[PDB]
């Protein structure tokens, strides 16, 4: 019997079974409602110190591949789930679950009750944990861990997972009869964006590049002067783990870019970025949004999208500065979504428009974006 | 955006009588779209010939029609109301169809009455194949390889084109009906002739074959503001080729990746915007090629369904009541979600945490030459769903609640028959009903997971988990009960193990596993639906039972509970009557104070709606899982006299393991079922039994019969036996025997008995004679020849009955009437299909009175103490499925056959009659030629009726004999010969469509099998036939009568009565 323990900041216990690694993970853990795209969810960098728990109790049924990789690699730092299947099934499967969550060396247990869990973390929050896979899994070994758990609050994380150095990216989105397309040639993209990467995900890219955009990839500390000189169509924002607050420089750089008639586009930790830029404030949310099926408001269109959302905190609505007019709100909770500042031409949505997984609802967020650009290079 | 002012009155087109392919699921619907226009202030109208609905409730609706779901009889109801407008998508097919019928006639326009909830276009748009098929090449999404062929000769055209197998689709069809899959030609020509008549626009869509490609279903909901969501996805088991309604399904979908999930969302999406569903629910079905994942549409249907009654039960996302709402006016957004006890929208895509499962219900065995092979004209008659955390889980609890008495993967077969792996390869690659235990039996039998895949077609994903179910068997087998340590005996429970599963494969009662469960303190905890996989808190409590952690049963300490048991699911002399019965129930008690908690798995039904009940448990109604959930709830009482067979057979044990069960004791039912018991019983009051007797032995019988007199009923496949040879003859092909009462007329009392008092109910005169069935025969009530003399000893006898039985509720007792002396057929202390029936028909309650009665409000407390006696006449006429079984001889007996029925009201019984008749579907006309063909006995009596007939205008044919006894009469019918006898013979004429009325009846087992040939004629030419002199009589009356004449609201009815 391969044992894993899961422990719980406040003493909770969840025995079950090693599926992963072996060893132990600690992080904050989060629930996500997805019923589909696990692969795609456990390699988000915005997951990276996140122990991630899977509501939808069947996680591996299709096994894993490549296409489906949001990121160069797993940033989970645990998986969580209910039921790990006998066997993949599925004509895009070239690895099993378990053998990818070794091979990308993650500790990850199964069958325990994750609804309890899920429940638990809805009504006290969110709350950090450790998970130990091995033999003899100590749980108070664990529950020390996941006491000393520093915590995502004030944790600038971009810093962490963003790039090295910069790069191009020219390759488009998947397409089930040729799967993924090959990188486009440079002269076969009217707009060059730049793209400041805060742990961004591929499929956000993919989708720019769908639409024209030829990408340069640049580091999360990247001053806006180095971006400038550039000479940039429009600057994009990415999504990205921890806590946007403590990132000084992107909110810098950013304020800078605000100066200028440059479009700008926030996603996610973007978009909170972004409002940190013109005087709003970020909030810890309770436990969060994490699923697929989250109805969000175009206010303006009256509109509702079923949307992909991926973050743990928020722009708190009533600190927002009169320059930025608020675009997109949670059917779920109230919460902020999307702002537009009325001053510039800069804009941002809190969820996910390249989903990946989840509904497509949301991806004429992007032609906005390319609007403003078409209308920049006008001028 | 909020709700429609120009509208204040909606008409609700019921779907009828429940038939295979259209059943409950439309109850279900059809009172939740009246409850929530109703409670959005809007003034409800609706039509549902069929009785024993809850949607045809008085207080549910302002207009409520019982009449013939006839274009006419509409018009007529349309008149009258003046309804603004028509919500056609909560009726099943004969909804939709009769929405368009109503359109082409122009009454729609001549009324101004507005087609809410889906357009006349994009109902047809959806219906009509031809269209459907163009409107998916024009948004590029692909289907098969097709042709449409309105004529045989136009078929045959597409079939050398496409090849066999072909897939044959009428247009404006649903359920399979009148399609099929043809291997060759001589199928081809059978399914298209039969689909040509059935399709509505007599139009077929014929298909290349994509059988074995996996099947899945989307239940969509779109909004006028175009917010569309995905409710629930469903990944069929059973893949393409077996229709959807006679596959096992599940939900959510399992093997599709989120990349192919979006690209079906969005494929769905666009179907309906195609097609032009803005306001409302959709079903769109897809095949995947699991090699490619090619996508391919099959078809769509614009209105709610078996699926999204599925999905309604599966995620607690009421579509029915969402799309209610959406028909006028409202948007998703502004609709709240009510599981989430309303603090999240309707706008929004349900996420489940855990494994729904459902598989069909199948009644094979009550037709003799049906074909039983599963194809793409659905056969079942039920459904059972269930709930686990996982699919192993899930799926075992289906197993032990489809009531056909399994408990799990229990062998069909066995290991040391060298012929098993023969009818294990047969039962896989030809898939029948029993394909789910044959695939465990070929995991026995050695058979690989591939091996198995490549004969079922069914994705590797749920196979290898069914063979590590057998795997765990064979431990479990091998281990025996002392190898049932806590550890082991948990990961089985937790794979979704019955105790009774445990029980014999260790070799042990099942009580035995039980004890041990509670020796190591093993039992499930209950999850609850939300919509929202436990997102956001919930206030409601539908549950289902799991071996998890944590409990969220939470049950209440501050009030008297009880408890209403289910009957499962449906299957024929099982049906939605009971269920009915259960709802009652709960509605009752609920209201009177009680915290009500039903006990049921239907998926279909109304009863598993959240709203009926205080606490709701989707469970499988076994006395495993009933036990659990008194461990935990701890009420006040149980009722299981409302369900049926199914929670009566667990009385005894019930009560046996400590459960309060009220009402009627297990005891006393025990007295009734049991024959020896009830014969002692019936002796000690003094009364009238026919002649019986228990044989054991052949010649045992034949003396014995001698004693008793012929004819006789002998039951074992229960048949009637007229002479030695007769007797003899059934001997071979085969113990209880009792003399048949011939020519006797049928009755039915249902009432209710206080212990202080009898409540007279109703009694039911059957138009049909003693032997056929009760259930398959038409009935009036009051009775329509019977004396009241004769009726008053029946009163007698029952209250008699009713205090020796000890009877504590609802009660129905069964007479023969022969020669102005009454015989007693049986007791029945408890609930009867009837009930609902007769409810109706007097404006009484019984089943709530009953409950009241049970639960100690005694008949006088409630004030229902003198027997209703309308003022009108309610006749019920029954459906029955021959249509679906060709190969059956669709002949009535003694052994019941119907899947629903429906209501007739008049002021004459001929009335009343008509109406119920054409109700019925009828194809009865009012002229043309009539064939008799009848046997001796009925020769005497057949000169009136060919004396009516003519008098009604009518040509007539006659065999041979019958056409002796007519001359012999002064009636010279015209002579038509026999099938043997050559040409001209009935078959022919039949054919050739020259007559429009048979009047055939048969007695004697070669008899009826030698004359089978004019049965089947005439149901496969559409030619109205009676197979009883009765029924031939009541027909001829109900020839002066117009059933389109008057109409009358049950509101109304109910106020005539004094
Ligand atoms: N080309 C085809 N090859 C194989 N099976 C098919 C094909 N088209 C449809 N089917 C099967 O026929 C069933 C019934 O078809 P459907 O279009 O849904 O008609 P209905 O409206 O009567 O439900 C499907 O659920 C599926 O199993
Ligand atoms: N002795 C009998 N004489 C005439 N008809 C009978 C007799 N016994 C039964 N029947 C016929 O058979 C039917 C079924 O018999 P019953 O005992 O009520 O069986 P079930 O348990 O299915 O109700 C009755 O509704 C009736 O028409
Ligand atoms: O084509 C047939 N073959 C055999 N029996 C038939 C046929 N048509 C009618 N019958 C039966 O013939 C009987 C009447 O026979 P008659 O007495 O000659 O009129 C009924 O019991 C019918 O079911
Ligand atoms: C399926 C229901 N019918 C077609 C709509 C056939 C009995 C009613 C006529
Ligand atoms: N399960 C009984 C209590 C339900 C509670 N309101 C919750 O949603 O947690
Ligand atoms: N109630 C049964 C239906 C009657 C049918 N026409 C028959 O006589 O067989
Ligand atoms: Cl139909
Ligand atoms: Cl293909
Ligand atoms: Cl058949
Ligand atoms: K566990
Ligand atoms: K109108
Ligand atoms: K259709
Ligand atoms: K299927
Ligand atoms: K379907
Ligand atoms: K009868
Ligand atoms: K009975
Ligand atoms: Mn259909
Ligand atoms: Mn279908
Ligand atoms: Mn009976």
């Amino acid at each position: 019997i391969k044992s894993a323990l899961l422990v719980l900041e406040d003493g909770t216990q969840f025995h079950g079974r090693a599926i992963g690694a072996t060893g132990s993970a600690v992080g904050e853990v989060v629930f996500n409602t997805s019923m589909t795209g696990y692969q795609e969810i456990l390699t988000d960098p915005s997951y990276s110190r996140q122990i991630v728990t899977l509501t939808y109790p069947h996680i591996g049924n299709v096994g894993t591949n490549d296409a489906d990789e949001e990121s160069s690699q797993v940033h989970a730092q645990g998986l969580v789930i209910r039921d790990l299947p006998l066997i993949a099934s599925n004509f895009r499967n070239t690895e099993d679950l378990s053998s990818y969550l070794k091979r990308h060396n993650i500790v990850a247990i199964a069958d325990i009750d994750t609804r309890k869990l899920t429940r638990l973390l809805r009504e006290k929050g969110a709350q950090n944990g450790c998970i130990i896979a091995g033999d003899n899994p100590d749980a108070a070994l664990a529950l020390e861990k996941a006491r000393a758990f520093p915590g995502l609050n004030g944790m600038d994380l971009a810093k962490e997972v963003t790039t090295a150095e910069a790069y191009s990216w020219t390759q488009g989105s998947w397409t089930l009869t040729g799967g993924l397309p090959q990188a486009k040639k440079e002269d076969e993209l009217p707009f060059h964006v730049v793209a400041y990467d805060f742990g961004a995900k591929r499929n956000i890219l993919r989708m720019l590049v769908d639409r024209g955009c030829r990408l340069t990839i640049v580091p999360a500390q990247t001053s806006a002067e180095d971006v400038l000189k550039m000479n940039p169509d429009g600057i994009f924002l990415s999504n990205g783990p921890g806590d946007p607050a403590p990132c000084d420089y992107a909110i810098t750089a950013i304020q800078k870019f605000l100066e200028t008639d440059i479009p700008v586009f926030g996603i996610c930790l973007g978009h909170q970025l972004l409002a940190l830029a013109s005087g709003a404030k970020t909030v810890k949310m309770k436990f969060g949004h994490h699923g697929g099926n989250h109805p969000v408001k175009d206010v303006e269109k009256n509109v509702v999208m079923i949307t992909a959302q991926n973050h743990g905190f928020a722009v708190d609505e009533a600190t927002l500065p009169a320059n930025l007019r608020v675009t997109h709100k949670s059917l779920f909770d109230g919460t902020l979504q999307g702002i537009h500042r009325t001053d510039k031409p800069a804009f941002s949505f809190q969820g996910h428009p390249e989903a990946s997984p989840g509904p497509h609802d949301a991806a004429p967020l992007f032609d906005h974006f390319i609007e403003l650009i078409e209308q920049y290079r006008k001028t | 955006m909020p709700k429609r002012t120009d509208i204040k009155s909606i008409l609700i087109l019921g779907a009828g009588p429940i038939v295979i392919g259209q059943a409950c699921e439309f109850d279900y619907s059809g009172a939740q779209a009246c409850k929530a226009l109703r409670e959005e202030g809007y003034r409800v109208i609706n039509v549902n010939s069929n009785p024993a609905t809850i949607m045809t409730d008085p207080e549910m609706a302002d207009a409520t029609y019982i009449e013939p779901i006839h274009w006419e009889v509409v018009r007529k109801i349309i008149e009258k109301e003046r309804p603004d407008a028509v919500l056609p998508t909560m009726g099943g097919q004969t909804a939709l169809n009769c929405a368009l019928e109503l359109e082409r006639q122009g009454v729609l326009e001549e009324f101004g009455v507005t087609m809410i909830g889906a357009t006349a276009d994009a109902i047809d748009k959806a219906e009509d194949r031809r269209r459907f098929d163009v409107a998916m090449k024009k948004i590029g999404l692909e289907t098969a390889r097709s042709g449409i062929a309105h004529t045989m000769e136009e078929a045959l055209a597409v079939a050398a084109d496409v090849g066999f197998p072909c897939i044959i689709r009428p247009s404006f069809t649903m359920g399979g009906s009148g399609g099929g899959i043809a291997y060759n030609r001589e199928e081809f020509e059978e399914i298209c002739a039969r689909g040509l008549d059935l399709s509505p626009t007599k139009e077929l869509l014929i298909d290349e074959s994509l059988i074995g490609w996996k099947e899945y279903e989307m239940e969509v909901v779109r909004d006028k503001n175009d917010n569309c969501i995905i409710v629930c996805s469903i990944e069929n088991f059973d893949a393409m080729g077996i229709h959807t309604g006679d596959s096992i399904t599940v939900a959510p979908a399992q093997t599709l990746t989120d990349k192919e999930y979006q690209i079906m969302r969005n494929a769905s999406m666009a179907v309906l915007r195609e097609i032009g569903v803005e306001t409302g629910g959709s079903n769109v079905q897809f095949a995947v090629n699991p090699k490619n994942g090619r996508l391919i549409v099959i078809e769509m249907n614009p209105r709610v369904s078996r699926s999204s009654a599925l999905a309604s039960k599966a995620t607690g996302f009421p579509i029915a009541k969402v799309a209610a709402k959406l028909a006028v006016g409202y948007t998703l957004d502004e609709l709240m979600n009510d599981i989430t006890g309303g603090r999240t929208p309707a706008s929004f895509e349900p996420s489940i945490d855990y494994v729904v499962t459902k598989i069909p219900r199948f009644n094979f065995e009550k037709f003799a030459g049906a074909n039983d092979r599963l194809t793409t004209q659905m056969k079942s008659v039920g459904e059972v769903m269930a709930i686990g955390r996982t699919q192993q889980e899930s799926l075992q609890k289906a197993l032990r609640g489809l009531e056909v008495g399994a408990t799990g993967f229990d062998p069909k077969v066995s290991l040391d028959d060298p012929e098993a792996l023969t009818k294990i390869r047969r039962e896989l690659k030809d898939a029948g009903a029993d394909r789910i235990w044959y695939i465990a039996d070929a995991f026995r039998a050695g058979l690989s997971v591939d091996g198995v895949f490549n004969l079922t077609n069914i994705d590797r994903w749920f196979l290898v988990q069914i063979e590590e179910l057998v795997r765990l068997e064979e431990k479990v087998a091998e281990v025996g009960i002392t190898g049932l340590n806590a550890d082991f005996l948990r990961q089985l429970k937790r794979k979704g193990f019955a105790d009774a599963r445990l029980a014999k494969l260790a070799g042990v009662r099942e009580a035995e596993i039980r004890k041990l469960r509670d020796q190591y303190d093993l039992h499930p905890v209950y999850k609850r639906v939300d919509t929202c996989a436990a997102e956001f808190a919930t206030d409601t409590a539908y549950m289902y039972s799991t071996y998890e952690e944590e409990c969220e049963a939470n049950p209440s300490t501050d009030r008297e509970k009880i408890m209403v048991l289910g009957g499962g699911p449906n299957r024929i002399g099982q049906g939605i009557e009971f269920d009915y019965c259960c709802v009652h129930a709960s509605l009752a008690l609920r209201e009177d104070g009680y915290e009500t908690i039903m006990v049921n798995c239907n998926p279909e039904t109304v009863s598993t709606d959240y709203d009926t009940s205080d606490r709701l448990y989707f469970e499988p109604v076994t006395l495993e899982d009933v036990l659990e959930i008194v461990r935990i709830e701890k009420p006040k009482g149980v009722i299981v006299q409302y369900g049926g067979q199914t929670p009566l057979k667990l009385a005894r044990a019930l009560e046996a393991a400590g459960v309060p069960v009220i009402g009627t004791s297990p005891d006393a039912i025990d007295r009734a079922e049991d024959r020896e018991r009830f014969q002692h019983a019936v002796e000690r009051l003094k009364l009238k039994q026919p002649a019986n007797a228990t044989v054991t032995a052949i010649e045992m019988a034949v003396e014995k019969a001698k004693e008793i007199g012929y004819p006789l009923v002998v039951r074992p496949a229960m048949e009637i036996v007229y002479d030695e040879a007769d007797l003899r003859r059934y001997f071979q092909t085969a113990v209880l025997l009792d003399h048949f009462l011939d020519d006797a007329v049928e009755v039915d009392v249902d009432a209710i008995c206080d212990g202080e008092m009898v409540l007279i109910g109703g009694i039911m005169e059957h138009i049909e004679q003693a032997g056929v069935h009760s259930g398959d025969s038409a009935c009036s009530l009051p009775a329509y020849t019977l004396s009241q003399e004769i009726q008053d000893v029946m009163r007698q006898q029952v209250q008699k009955l009713a205090f020796e039985l000890q009877v504590r509720g609802l009660m129905n007792v069964q007479f023969a009437v022969k020669n102005n002396e009454v015989y007693l057929i049986e007791v029945n202390p408890r609930a009867a299909r009837t009930v609902p029936f007769v409810s109706k028909a007097t404006g009484v309650p019984l089943a709530k009175v009953a409950a009241r009665v049970m639960a100690g409000k005694s008949l006088a407390e409630q004030g229902v103490t003198k027997e209703v006696i309308p003022p009108y006449y309610s006749v019920k006429e029954v459906v029955l499925p021959f249509n679906k079984f060709p190969g059956v001889d669709p002949l009535l007996g003694p052994e019941m056959r119907s899947t629903g029925e429906v209501m007739g009201v008049g002021r004459t019984f001929a009335e009343a009659f008509a109406k119920a008749q054409l109700g019925s579907n009828s194809t009865m006309k009012k002229h043309g030629r009539a064939l008799l063909s009848v046997r001796e006995g009925d020769k005497e009596r057949v000169v009136d009726l060919a004396a009516k007939l003519l008098k009604q205008g009518f040509e007539l044919d006659a065999t041979h004999g019958t056409a002796i006894v007519l001359g012999e009469a002064g009636i010279n019918p015209r002579l038509v010969n026999k099938v043997h006898e050559g040409r001209p013979h009935i078959q022919d004429r039949i054919k050739n469509g020259e007559y429009t009325y048979i009047i055939n009846t048969t007695s004697g087992r070669r008899a009826i099998e030698d004359s089978r040939v004019i049965r089947r004629s005439a149901l496969q030419y559409k030619v109205h036939y009676d197979t009883t002199l009765n029924g031939g009589f009541a027909t001829a009356m109900a020839l002066n009568a117009d059933a389109t004449e008057k109409v009358i609201s049950v509101q109304e009815m109910h106020a005539q009565i004094k």
